[PDB]
DNA sequence: GATCATATTGTCCAGACAGT
DNA sequence: ACTGTCTGGACTGGTCGGCGCTATGATC
RNA sequence: UUUUUUUUUUUUUUUUUUUUGCGCCGACC
């Protein structure tokens, strides 16, 4: 298609040099995916204070990145020593990487706060003493596997990195501010039923994929596991190559387990707009996965070099910035409350033209761990909201009686000198969890250790890693007092099998947190058939049990459970354990909390559009929420297209 | 279907069980290697029963236990094709409902427990009908014909029977002597 | 005259074509024509009225091995001059591999064909849901015909 | 394969299951460890006790009578008339339609009306 | 870059084309054939098959794309 | 200045074999 | 049927330690 | 003043525990 880039450039850079003074030497300016790049001989009179960069992002609508010109680049060792020199003691800096390709010098410390500055003058100190353009992440106090080996692949791959977002920012800016003549929302999955979800918004310009997920529920079923690849829009898309991005909106199997799919064919070569906490969980959960589908005998979805594609065409943003994805879509991203990183997505459709915000799932009551969703927007139209429990009748219990109903059995069971074993999923409910046990632990009403098996030890070191994504209570802990509640000693990590024996062996009272809900796998299978035989122990079940797993059948109340053995003959498993099961840990939003969310959100949208649920449940919320407020409701099918203007 | 085989077998006592009777030494071991797994030809293996004759040891090299010629009787038990049987509803599903018919459950389908639209009703693991207004429920004298067989593996638990309640005669005994009635 | 076959290095038969027909031009060597098919890897054809007049063009250059004793019928390098599409020749339902393309070493089934556009729809045969794609027709190598 | 060779093989009843499950119940019992046996064993005791139609040598007797009354039965559909115990013509009939036989009603009436005695 | 005549199929190194004028040559051709005799019989051969072919002797293509 | 296809085709003893 | 000729093959076991050797030319 | 088309209900989770080879040279018994 024709574009223009080269003509906005020239503009971009004659606005530039009309307001940067002379003495700066501008030499290039190019654009690196959302955000503009300037190339400057003179970093010292371009940035001697924030409010020229501040000018200059207002009227250019742009993220300014100014980097130093590589013809100006000090030697490494010296940059590295400069760089401690300037930044406090305070700030503990563990790795500086650079790169000879273009200015920019990554930091990794302990407290990016001190290494950004107060308002971001320390940086500006250190690109004009140095001359290198630093970028500061937070170094995670407890040590990710995940998040180590992104940043090694970020790393090791800068060519090709940059090489993409070169291509990125090209395509996004092939034209000026466009008033979009039509926008079209048609729905290729996740539309009255749960999981594989998929959402794209079509305009006259650009197409936009919203949260391409897979169904794990009915993933015998090729028609049903997958989205709907057959969609005539989607097909022309794919085949033409006019997929602008794809945002994703938290990490999760149904909202983003489909995405390595594109890059192993090759039907996708542009940008994932997500969170950072959401790139590295949706990663993670991606290779669990992967690795649970070939244990399984049957073929793998995708591979790891798939999700390593995936990762090299992530572009991370944060919770209220706004880019430009496409030349009349801008995409903003706000909290949403469900799971770490998770963002509701909202799409300002040209200048003014339309709002969308595409919801997903969310929380809008205060939890332990994340703050209420964001109800707040500059300009709303239409409204995309999930419907998981958009039933009338359904009515999750409140949480404060239901975590002292968890710590009053807890208690009871450490009482008689028993055992916790508490199956929970990799992310969500665990975090809130050990987040309450540790609550109840500082006051100094349990001394026993919990233990943490499988993915959660990794999801914790995540959850560390980005501490502004959580609560405004956790928040204040960690930044304002020197209190980690994720720091706590009581908290153990096992390492291997032998750990794990000399754990179930040993007499002391412990908690155990597996990563198996279902009993269907890790080490949560191991740990019930070694803990039920011993009657002082107890199982809490903290999520829905699906029928046909071995977690319904111990909830349900059977006391013995036929199962094969090593030697391949049948074993009987004695569950003389107590069983309990609070299920008050949900993080999805109650119908309550719908309602409310729907009541309480500004400005009032025109339309509100029910997906993300079972089919009757979708329409007993839209026609709830039509009866209540009067606003317009529609709950549509899968390949459904809908023109909001 | 039950069967009573006289098998005929070499079987190696280790030295720790020289001192006891040979023929006890035997049955453990046999116990041991057979009891508790599934025969491709024969079903699955219940119990070992006896050993009627027992021969003399014979040593090879590289092993210290001593080998020997037994005869001993097996039960076994084993589904075949087109068999009709007799059981007990023990778990209900909502994909279909398992009964106990020996050592092994078969599964009968949703569409196969009778001539009607059946639905299931989840708060009280029951069937319930929709013009026959029939109900199944714990504990209830029921009978099948297997039609699925599968002998893909060693493992009892692993291999899968399917059976049908479609054709005439086949159901609960109250319901037999319902339609039994009309005749 | 008649046609003569060099073995020459694979990947690069244009360069050595291009070498013997500048020494031709440069000292007078009596070659008629020389035929270089992109299909064929490593093989030029080249026309003379006797294979010395070959062998004295070859000689000097390290990439031309060796003339090949014999000389080929008209007939059998007739349909290399001849122009037809590469689409063309290709039937729906059966089986192709994609030689080059982001589609490297994939084998897939044909969907669709036409030769306005000189193009061919394919669908994977790994791939769990039929995705369709649009690759040239030289791209592909026909591995069955069936349908 | 059990073993290397089978010498004879023999279709029992429910009963002489019964018998056998209990005699090797007894046997474990004898053992040390209070498991007798497995679980599949036990499952099939129990199944075997919740559809104890007849005695063993009731269930022997009725075989012995069935295989001297008719000779195109065999000892695995006598077995299975045993264990079913009919009393009608209709389960008969569907338990005789996949078979390699379709008797007449008159040999059905006379095996009912030899099979009437010593029932529940 | 070498570019290719979609008129007499004549690969040349500059904009103008020394057989025909045209103003259109493709950079992407395969099959390169090479005629230094123009009674040559694959110069006769492509004569009868493209009618702008093999008039002067130099670098040709079978095909334009 | 970085990468990519291609990279060549020692005497003596015994058994089998053309020659006369 | 003899007689000189062509061709294939195997070349005593073990042990000690050292000393190299396992890409290159042509674009982009 | 006119021919030759048909029609309807039963398969569940958002996921899991240790340098090979090649050849050469010297040497011991
Ligand atoms: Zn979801
Ligand atoms: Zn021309």
């Amino acid at each position: 298609r024709e574009t223009f880039v080269d003509d906005i450039l020239k503009e971009i850079r004659e606005i530039i040099v009309q307001m940067v003074p002379r003495e700066a030497g501008i030499t290039d300016v190019e654009f690196e995916g959302p955000e503009l790049v300037i190339y400057v001989k003179n970093p010292e009179a371009m940035m001697k204070d924030g409010e020229l960069i501040k000018n200059l992002a207002k009227v250019l609508k742009k993220r300014i990145s100014v980097r130093p010109d590589p013809d100006i680049l000090l030697p490494p060792e010296k940059a590295e020593e400069l760089i401690k020199q300037l930044v406090p003691p305070e700030a503990e800096i563990t790795n500086i990487s650079f790169d000879p390709s273009v200015g920019e010098v990554l930091i990794e410390a302990r407290k990016p706060g001190l290494v950004i500055g107060k308002n971001g003058e320390t940086l500006r100190l250190i690109t004009q003493k140095v001359h290198w353009a630093p970028r500061v992440v937070r170094t995670p106090p407890i040590q990710s596997q995940t998040i180590y080996s992104i940043r090694s692949i970020l790393q090791t791959e800068s060519k090709d990195r940059r090489k993409f977002l070169r291509q990125v920012g090209r395509n996004i800016y092939r034209k000026s501010e466009y008033k979009s003549r039509w926008i079209r929302i048609t729905g290729l999955g996740g539309f009255r039923e749960v999981g594989r979800s998929a959402l794209l918004v079509q305009t006259d310009e650009s197409y936009v994929l919203v949260d391409f997920g897979v169904n794990i529920a009915a993933l015998k079923d090729p028609t049903k596991a997958y989205p709907h690849f057959d969609a005539p829009e989607f097909r022309y898309v794919l085949d033409e190559g006019l997929l602008d991005a794809i945002i994703i909106t938290h990490a999760a199997l149904d909202h983003s387990g489909m995405l390595p799919y594109l890059f192993r064919y090759k039907l996708f070569d542009g940008p994932i707009y997500t969170t950072p906490p959401t790139r590295d969980l949706m990663t993670l959960l991606q290779q669990d996965f992967i690795e649970i589908q070939h244990m399984n005998g049957v073929e793998p979805l995708y591979r790891p070099k798939d999700i390593k594609e995936v990762i090299k065409h992530t572009i991370t943003l944060d919770y209220g910035e706004v880019r430009d994805i496409a030349p009349d879509i801008r995409l903003t991203l706000h909290n949403a409350g469900h799971i770490l990183g998770s963002s509701i997505v909202h799409l300002h459709i040209g200048n003014g033209l339309h709002n969308i915000a595409i919801t997903g799932d969310f929380k809008f009551i205060p939890t332990r761990l994340f703050e209420p969703a964001v109800s707040r927007f500059p300009r709303l139209e239409t409204l995309v909201m999930e419907s998981t429990y958009g039933g009338s009748n359904d009515y999750q219990m409140p949480r404060e009686e239901a975590e002292k109903r968890l710590i009053e059995v807890i208690h009871q069971t450490l009482k008689r000198g028993g055992k916790v074993l508490i199956p929970a999923m990799a992310v969500g409910r665990a975090q809130e969890i050990m987040m309450v046990l540790e609550e109840y632990a500082r006051v100094g009403g349990i001394e026993v250790p919990i233990y943490l098996d499988g993915m959660i030890w990794e999801a914790t070191a995540i959850h560390t890693a980005y501490p502004e994504y959580l609560s405004k209570h956790i928040r204040e802990q960690i930044f304002h007092e020197g209190y980690n509640p994720f720091l706590n000693p009581i908290f153990k990590s096992v390492a291997n099998s032998r750990e794990r024996q000399d754990i179930i062996d040993s007499g002391e009272p412990a908690i155990i947190i597996a990563t198996s809900g279902m009993l269907v796998g890790g080490p949560s299978v191991e740990y019930f058939k070694q803990l039920a035989p011993d009657p002082k122990n107890s199982i809490i079940f903290v999520s829905y049990q699906a029928e046909g797993t071995l977690g319904r059948q111990v909830q349900r109340g059977l006391r013995e459970i036929p199962i094969v053995g090593e030697d391949g003959r049948t074993e009987v498993i004695n569950v003389n354990m107590e069983v309990h099961t609070i299920d008050g840990f949900s993080g999805a939003a109650d119908r309550r909390e719908l309602m409310s969310y729907v009541a309480r959100v500004r400005p009032r949208p025109e339309r509100i559009i029910t997906v993300h649920g079972e089919a009757h449940k979708c329409l007993d919320l839209s026609s709830s929420i039509h009866k209540k407020f009067g606003i317009s409701t529609r709950a549509p099918n899968n390949l459904d297209a809908i023109r909001l203007k | 279907m039950y069967k009573l085989l006289k098998v005929k077998d070499v079987v190696r006592i280790p030295p720790r069980m020289f001192t006891m009777d040979p023929k006890e030494a035997a049955k453990i071991v046999l116990r041991e290697t057979y009891e508790g797994i599934y025969d491709r030809d024969e079903g699955v293996v219940l119990a070992i029963l006896d050993v009627e004759e027992i021969s003399e040891g014979v040593i090879v090299p590289g092993d210290g236990a001593t080998y020997h010629e037994a005869i001993f009787n097996v039960l076994v038990w084993e589904p075949r094709n087109q068999e009709v049987v007799e059981g007990e509803v023990v778990e209900m599903m909502p994909y279909g409902a398992f009964i106990r018919i020996g050592p092994m459950d078969g599964l009968v389908h949703i569409s196969q427990l009778m001539d009607d639209y059946v639905v299931f009703d989840e708060k009280n693991r029951q069937f319930i009908g929709k013009e026959t207004n029939r109900v199944l429920k714990l504990g209830d004298y029921v009978r099948a014909r297997i039609i699925g067989v599968s002998v893909k593996s060693r493992v009892i638990r692993e291999n899968k029977i399917n059976m049908t309640m479609r054709q005439p005669g086949l159901g609960k005994f109250e319901w037999i002597e319902k339609e039994k009635k009309k005749a | 005259g008649k046609i003569f076959t060099v073995s020459v290095t694979v990947g690069q038969e244009t360069t050595t074509a291009n070498l013997i027909y500048s020494k031709a031009k440069t000292y007078n060597l009596p070659l008629y024509a020389i035929l270089s098919p992109s299909k064929v890897k490593g093989y030029i054809f080249i026309e003379a009225p006797n294979k010395s007049a070959v062998e004295e063009a070859i000689r000097g250059i390290r990439h031309a091995k060796r003339v090949l004793p014999g000389e080929i019928p008209f007939s059998e390098i007739e349909h290399f001059l001849e122009e037809k599409p590469a689409v063309s020749g290709f039937e729906p339902g059966d089986i192709v591999e994609l030689i080059a393309g982001p589609f490297k070493g994939e084998k897939a089934k044909v969907v669709r064909v036409d030769e306005s556009k000189d193009e061919i729809v394919v669908e994977l045969v790994s791939s769990v849901v039929p995705i369709p794609v649009t690759v040239r027709g030289e791209y592909v190598r026909l591995i069955s015909k069936r349908q | 394969m059990i073993g290397r060779k089978k010498l004879e093989e023999h279709y029992i009843t429910i009963a002489e299951a019964k018998e056998l499950l209990e005699r090797r119940h007894a046997e474990g019992l004898a053992e040390n460890p209070e498991e007798p046996m497995f679980y599949e064993a036990r499952v099939s005791l129990e199944h075997a006790e919740r559809f104890a139609k007849l005695k063993p040598e009731q269930a022997r007797e009725l075989k012995e009578k069935l295989m001297g009354l008719f000779d195109w039965i065999n000892e695995r559909i006598a077995a299975k008339l045993v264990d079913i115990l009919p009393e009608d013509y209709l389960d008969i009939r569907v338990i005789f339609a996949k078979e390699e036989y379709m008797p007449t009603p008159e040999e059905a009436e006379e095996i009912i009306k030899v099979i009437d005695e010593y029932r529940p | 870059k070498e570019r290719a005549c979609r008129h007499c199929h004549y690969i040349t190194t500059e904009d103008r084309c020394p057989v025909c004028g045209s103003r259109d040559l493709s950079d992407d051709w395969f099959d390169l054939v090479i005629v230094l005799d123009v009674e040559s019989r694959i110069a006769k051969k492509l004569r009868e098959s493209i009618p702008e072919a093999a008039k002067v002797p130099g670098k040709y293509a079978i095909r334009v794309r």
